[PDB]
């Protein structure tokens, strides 16, 4: 079903101490798989998944030339984008450019995106039906009637619905046998004293895959947001996805609370209570 | 792959 | 606006096996950032650290790692500056969370 195709462009400029410095990063869904830095001991577009350590020369040196290409683009823009704002090479400034397709269901192209960024700030979006820019600011307005008028939006939208769906596709082959495999959460509840009165009951969702899960406490079988805590989903460094749920609860009260987590590698939903 | 063309602003 | 950090092991930690000490860095904007993994206050040698991206939001996000044995007596840590901290901010690793 659903996939995705997704890169992360970061430029930033080092005013006296030469070009501004230039990563892209690919994902397909959760999974990074390519990544070009032009400060690594090699500037090159280089396999970040396992799945990619054979791809031919050809590949790597047409993306390493795609990346820098960009580079060259990006750091044009940056002294551009420093007039629009009144800007000297007094700091560093930093442009981001993100863009991805995603599919439905069906395996075929559901949604495209393409934005462009400013200090972190929005500056440049292509509109939902990719036929044009929108200045998200009114200082990205000559961006936004040049890009419009030299009909740049066409260029993007070919490459969103045809060669970035075209190449999602290669790519799940190309990894088929790990990126389509869903890896539930290994599930357990901890319990951590507070003092006489209370302790905490900490559920957790280990080594999972990918970083979408839902994590809740019940209280009797009720939705239980009282006295409730949930970290970030974070990465275990291993592929996978960790996450937790906490909840305060008075003591000999435990067996009342059920956590109840929510993951596609799970054939369904798993109810946890603390074993004491 | 990456997309092929970058906007100048 | 500034960075959030959490401390974690990879695996559920258990004392003298082998394991990764993480520190997940986002919610930051420049990108910019020093990042330091203690051992006693120490600052570990040789640490890696994951490819900067970004969320949709625009804030950046790494993961710092390094391998390491947790012994019931040694502490870890992990130091971040920013130039949106007006301090250096500093989280220890909690084997429990």
């Amino acid at each position: 079903g659903s996939h995705s195709l997704k890169y992360f462009h970061t430029s930033v400029s080092r005013p006296g101490r030469g070009e501004p410095r230039f990563i892209s990063v690919g994902y397909v869904d959760d999974t990074q798989f390519v990544r070009f830095d032009n400060d690594a001991a090699s500037p090159r577009m280089v396999p970040r998944a396992p799945w990619m350590e054979q791809e031919g020369s050809e590949y790597w040196d047409r993306e390493t030339r795609s990346a820098r290409d960009t580079a060259q683009i990006f750091r044009v823009n940056l002294r551009t984008l420093r007039g629009y704002y009144n800007q000297s090479e007094a700091g560093s400034h930093t442009l981001q450019w993100m863009h991805g397709c995603e599919l439905g269901p069906d395996r075929r192209f559901l949604r495209g995106y393409e934005q462009f960024a400013y200090d972190g700030k929005d500056y440049l979006t292509l509109n939902e039906d990719l036929r044009s820019w929108t200045a998200v600011d009114t200082a990205a307005q000559i961006s936004e009637q040049k890009s419009n008028d030299a009909s740049e939006a066409e260029h993007q939208r070919a490459y969103l619905e045809d060669t970035c769906v075209e190449w999602l596709h290669k790519y799940l082959e190309k990894g088929k046998e790990t990126l389509l495999h869903l890896e539930p959460p290994k599930t357990h509840v901890t319990h951590h004293p507070i003092s006489d009165h209370e302790a905490t009951l900490r559920c957790w969702a280990l080594g999972f895959y990918p970083a979408e899960i839902t994590l809740t406490w019940q209280q009797d079988g009720e939705g239980h947001t009282q006295d409730t805590e949930l970290v970030e989903t974070r990465p275990a460094g291993d592929g996978t996805f960790q996450k937790w749920a906490a909840v305060v609860v008075p003591s000999g009260e435990e067996q009342r609370y059920t956590c109840h987590v929510q993951h596609e590698g799970l054939p369904e939903p798993v109810t946890l209570r603390w074993k004491p | 792959v990456m997309a092929p063309r970058a906007l100048l602003l | 606006r500034t960075p959030k950090i959490q401390v974690y092991s990879r695996h559920p930690a258990e004392n003298g096996k082998s394991n990764f000490l993480n520190c997940y860095v986002s919610g930051f904007h420049p990108s910019d950032i020093e990042v330091d993994l203690l051992k006693n206050g120490e600052r570990i040698e040789k640490v890696e650290h994951s490819d900067l991206s970004f969320s949709k939001d625009w804030s950046f996000y790494l993961l710092y790692y390094t391998e390491f044995t947790p012994t019931e007596k040694d502490e870890y840590a992990c130091r971040v500056n920013h130039v949106t901290l007006s301090q250096p901010k500093i989280v220890k690793w909690d084997r429990d969370m």
